[PDB]
């Protein structure tokens, strides 16, 4: 809900998501809902984002309508920050848990130390239930079991209640008598001496060696109690392993890229050389969020937000099959509503007009190929 | 008599002087300027560095020697007619300041940028090196020098103590000059980027804004013009 | 004309330019001159020198005599800075537009963010006509051609103008009436409250109105004209593609190297073993722009400055052709007036008495070999 504001061409060049699925779009209270998908770090990583040395797998949502259970980058769990490298593809998996009812846009997002957030795409989940039905419960390594809700609580209120208590008896104290008025002119005209007497004095040291005595006997009490305790637990987590991904089998090369302004479409002009051995067919193009498709080619059934979604935004100037070997030219038109919605038209206010994507190329067989291309993208007015 | 022609000359000089400078230095910025290990930038740049150095410590020595040695022993005795002739020449000297401040602190200053950020730079010493920090500022710091101990000297209104603003307007500007170490020491090591807005440009701004006593000097110097002969007229 | 003051072995140790090319050594006004050749970024980067994450490829010229029409790295345009990897060999191609008559040293270097600039060998090239002849045509997306020489000087001209013209009369209007000296003696002898009096604020009222409102007709006529603008273009652009060089057949250990001081020669002992399956020889040692040339074995046709070149500087102890999978301990002594010309003998002064340079190796058919080689190289005085 935070995107269709930052700039388009940063939305386009930083992190390619795709593969997004989507366990649930609708469940109760306590029920676990899984996100699961592929981001590509993008070669082209923008000057003005710092490298994502320190990078958070986070959640975009408003507020803890869902707790994040879990969090995986690879295969393994991210509960700190972790460094990504740049040109590698990694597979991510986000676990939340519900705890809200309402419908709630959720968005899997990456948050880079130095660059800001980088926002993926957002779905709709629809949750049913009652917040009161809410647990998280958890098991300690002294063997208890807490509920995360109010594990705590009404130690944090008592204490909390005992000093501001202790504070407001003692302004109480001095303010039993005259205040502002009469003490001002007490001290102005002579010598005062006269408003701070026994057993002023004797009051004033009861509070501070009580304040002293009583924070130490608190200290000594908590840690009688828990006597196993542990430091927060932070650091930059090294080592996420990225995906092997095969070399690709088709090379792109964009020559030239434009846009309407004012428009809905994005129109490029791509030389395709097929290696390998099948024909090939372009079937997606994918900018930032925005999902083109040639419908004639492929079809999505992984439930992909639909105003994100162009079932056939991709059209193709000649999307025959590609033979093994053939290299040719063709006018891809990415156009949909989506390019003007989330403001991907106003590229033209950017100060770098160059656009990045995935095009995914698909068989007759059904395996399909990623290629990524990236280009300076040209406003055309007449 | 009053405000005599000495001041057409205060201009004139300066301009002459400073336009006939910029055109040796466009004649030879390039070709025996740009590199400054060969031999014809010793002859035509290094040479200037020199000849202007002895020359403007002897042009220091002489017209503050001269402009001491020539003070007004008996200042009581100064009839208010001379005083106002003296005064005109002090506001003459302190214009040749300000010409000479225009000269060095606007002119081949921001001529340092158009040199510095087109030219591949080479030494402490490039031309904009020897005509700006070497020759302009010792200018507009020897007429600054000249104007002060005048005003010391002739004006009984400047005489029986050193003016606050008169001194801070004098020595200030003075420590650009060596702030050029700073300079140097900015580029060399510190900041290879030829920025001119760097904090290694700093010592020159936070001197540059010591020029602004120039407000208090002017209101004292109209209090000095405005003693006995003040009008009347004004206020009347 | 820049380097000869840098430090020696920060000459040595950033970058070495070979296989430049320069298209024309004399050139018309209009007419276009293209500069080609190859730098490769050495590994031992100096640590006072930033890493070139960020590096423009720029022109070593005394001012815009000649105009940079087109920038290339790779087969790519390079309007913006570029990022460069360290060990990476990258090719260039700068195009320049003949400006300014004259004789002029044209140097290609690079800028590099934090370390300044790295001045490649420089050529002296004519231009001949007249300044009033050149043109700079350019056409925008507006489907207007403008020549950028003079293009908005006569409105950036009227704009001063008139606003320099308003601030003067402001200070006119001030200035009619006595300014200075009766002005304070009013202020100070008694209020003054005479000097500031109507209709005096109702021209300062005219005065800040009329600024106001010029300012925003101005801008709104501003915008009705030029309706289509788009913000300054810039940023770091990554993704250089460097060449892809094949592996040397010749390695190459410097065992000690030496110079005398003083003197206008290099010495150093070499041990060559040659891989492959031809026999090579030793023609060429590249040190800091300084071309040393065995002129038995490899001869310069592609124009290299004079001063720069050294024909017969390349002396080497036995030069006889290299047989494959031989190793032999050969001293190699480059000597020319060059050495001392450009100060390669003031690495003394350097705080880091370390050289770099490249080694060109020639077999039989003409097939050249590029080796590169570090060390210590250490003064002798007895
Ligand atoms: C506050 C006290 C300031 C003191 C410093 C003054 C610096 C003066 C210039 C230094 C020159 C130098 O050092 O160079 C010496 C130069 C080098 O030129 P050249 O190779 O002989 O060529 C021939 C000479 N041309 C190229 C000038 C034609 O030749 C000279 O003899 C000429 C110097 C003339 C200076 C006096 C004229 C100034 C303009 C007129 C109004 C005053
Ligand atoms: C108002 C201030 C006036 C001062 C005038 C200058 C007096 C110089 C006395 C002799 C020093 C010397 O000869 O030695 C200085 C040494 C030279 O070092 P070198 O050339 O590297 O090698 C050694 C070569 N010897 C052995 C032949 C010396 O150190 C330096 O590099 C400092 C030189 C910069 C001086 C900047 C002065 C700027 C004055 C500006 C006036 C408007
Ligand atoms: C009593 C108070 C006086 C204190 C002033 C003393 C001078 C400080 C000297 C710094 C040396 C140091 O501390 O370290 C030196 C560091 C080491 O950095 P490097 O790794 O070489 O970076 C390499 C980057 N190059 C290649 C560009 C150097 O260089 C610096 O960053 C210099 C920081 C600037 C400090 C000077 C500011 C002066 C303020 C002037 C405004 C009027
Ligand atoms: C090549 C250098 C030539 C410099 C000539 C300096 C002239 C001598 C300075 C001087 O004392 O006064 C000159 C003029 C007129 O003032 P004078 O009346 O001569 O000064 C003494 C006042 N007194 C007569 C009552 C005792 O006062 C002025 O206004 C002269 C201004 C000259 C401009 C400053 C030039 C400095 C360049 C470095
Ligand atoms: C370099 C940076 C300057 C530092 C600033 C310190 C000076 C600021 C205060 C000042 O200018 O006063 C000194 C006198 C003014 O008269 P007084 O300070 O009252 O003392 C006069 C007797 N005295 C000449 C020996 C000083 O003024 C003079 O007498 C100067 C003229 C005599 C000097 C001439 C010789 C110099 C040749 C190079
Ligand atoms: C208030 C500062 C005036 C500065 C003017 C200036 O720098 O003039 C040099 C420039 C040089 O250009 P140009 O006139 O074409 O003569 C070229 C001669 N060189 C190359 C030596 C400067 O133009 C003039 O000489 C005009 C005279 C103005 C008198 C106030
Ligand atoms: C009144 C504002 C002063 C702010 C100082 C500043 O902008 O410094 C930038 C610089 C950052 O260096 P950077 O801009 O990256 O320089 C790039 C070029 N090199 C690496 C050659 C210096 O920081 C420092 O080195 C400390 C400055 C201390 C000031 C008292
Ligand atoms: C002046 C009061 C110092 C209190 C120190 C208490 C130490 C208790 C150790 C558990
Ligand atoms: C590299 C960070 C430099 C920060 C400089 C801060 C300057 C503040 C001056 C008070
Ligand atoms: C107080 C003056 C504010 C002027 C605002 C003008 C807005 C014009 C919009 C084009
Ligand atoms: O004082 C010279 C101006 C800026 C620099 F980059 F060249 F250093
Ligand atoms: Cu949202
Ligand atoms: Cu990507
Ligand atoms: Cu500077
Ligand atoms: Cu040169
Ligand atoms: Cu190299």
């Amino acid at each position: 809900h935070g995107e269709k504001s930052q700039a388009a061409f940063m939305r386009m060049r930083t992190i390619h998501w795709y593969d997004l699925s989507w366990s649930k779009e609708k469940v109760k209270i306590n029920e676990t809902v899984e996100i699961k998908g592929k981001f590509h770090v993008f070669e082209g990583w923008p000057e003005t984002v710092d490298e994502p040395d320190v990078a958070f797998l986070n959640v975009g949502m408003p507020g803890p309508v869902f707790i994040r259970k879990e969090s995986y980058i690879g295969g393994q769990l991210v509960p700190r920050s972790v460094r990504l490298e740049i040109g590698k593809t990694y597979d991510f998996r986000v676990v939340l848990k519900a705890r809200r009812p309402g419908d709630w846009h959720v968005h899997t997002m990456m948050n880079v130390q130095g660059g800001g957030p980088i926002i993926g795409p957002g779905k709709w989940i629809t949750v049913e239930g009652s917040m009161s039905e809410f647990r998280n419960p958890v098991t300690t390594l002294t063997g208890q079991t807490v509920d995360l809700e109010n594990y705590n609580e009404g130690n944090t209120y008592f204490w909390h209640a005992f000093w501001f208590a202790i504070g407001v008896a003692w302004i109480g104290y001095w303010s039993r008598r005259p205040i502002f008025i009469p003490r001002l002119l007490m001290v102005d005209a002579g010598r005062a001496d006269e408003l701070v007497s026994a057993t002023d004095r004797k009051v004033a040291m009861g509070f501070l060696a009580a304040t002293i005595l009583i924070v130490v006997m608190a200290m000594s009490s908590a840690n009688s109690k828990y006597p196993i305790t542990i430091p927060l637990q932070a650091g930059t987590m090294r080592g996420m392993k990225p995906l092997e991904l095969p070399a690709p089998t088709v090379s792109v090369k964009v020559e030239d890229a434009t846009y309407r302004v004012p428009g809905r479409a994005m129109r490029m002009k791509l030389t395709i050389t097929n290696h390998g051995n099948s024909p090939i067919r372009l079937g997606e193009f994918y900018t930032a969020s925005v999902r083109f498709l040639d419908s004639d080619v492929y079809k999505d059934t992984t439930g992909y937000p639909e105003d994100l979604l162009a079932e056939d935004g991709l059209s193709v100037s000649d999307n025959s099959p590609l033979a093994p070997g053939e290299t040719r030219t063709v006018d891809v038109t990415a156009s949909d509503a989506a390019w003007e919605v989330y403001r991907l038209s106003d590229i033209i206010y950017d100060p770098d007009s160059r656009f990045a994507g995935l095009l995914f190329f698909f068989d007759a067989t059904g395996n399909r190929q990623v290629v990524q291309i990236d280009a300076p993208l040209i406003p055309s007015f007449m | 008599l009053l405000d005599k022609k000495w001041l057409t000359f205060a201009l004139a000089i300066y301009t002459v002087f400073y336009l006939w400078v910029r055109w040796y230095e466009g004649v030879y910025g390039w070709s025996a300027g740009l590199d400054s290990f060969a031999p014809e930038f010793e002859t035509y740049w290094m040479n200037f560095l020199y000849t202007e150095i002895v020359l403007e410590i002897v042009t220091a020595s002489i017209l503050w020697g001269y402009l001491w040695k020539t003070r007004d022993r008996n200042l009581a005795a100064l009839t208010p007619r001379e005083e106002l002739r003296r005064n005109f020449t002090h506001l003459v000297w302190l214009v040749a300041y300000a010409w000479a401040i225009y000269w060095g602190a606007s002119y081949f200053t921001e001529q340092d940028g158009t040199w510095h950020q087109t030219i591949v730079r080479d030494t402490d010493f490039t031309p904009s090196h020897i005509i700006e920090f070497y020759l302009s500022y010792p200018i507009y710091i020897i007429t600054g020098f000249a104007a002060f101990i005048y005003a010391k000297t002739r004006l009984p209104f400047f005489a029986k103590g050193i003016s606050l603003p008169y001194l801070v307007l004098v020595v200030g500007p003075f420590m650009i000059l060596p702030n050029v170490g700073l300079n140097e020491w900015g580029h060399t090591f510190w900041f290879m980027e030829e920025l001119f807005v760097a904090p290694l440009h700093y010592g020159f701004v936070i001197f540059g804004w010591l020029a602004l006593a120039v407000m208090g000097t002017l209101t004292q110097t109209f209090y000095s013009f405005a003693q006995g002969g003040l009008g009347q007229s004004l206020c009347e």
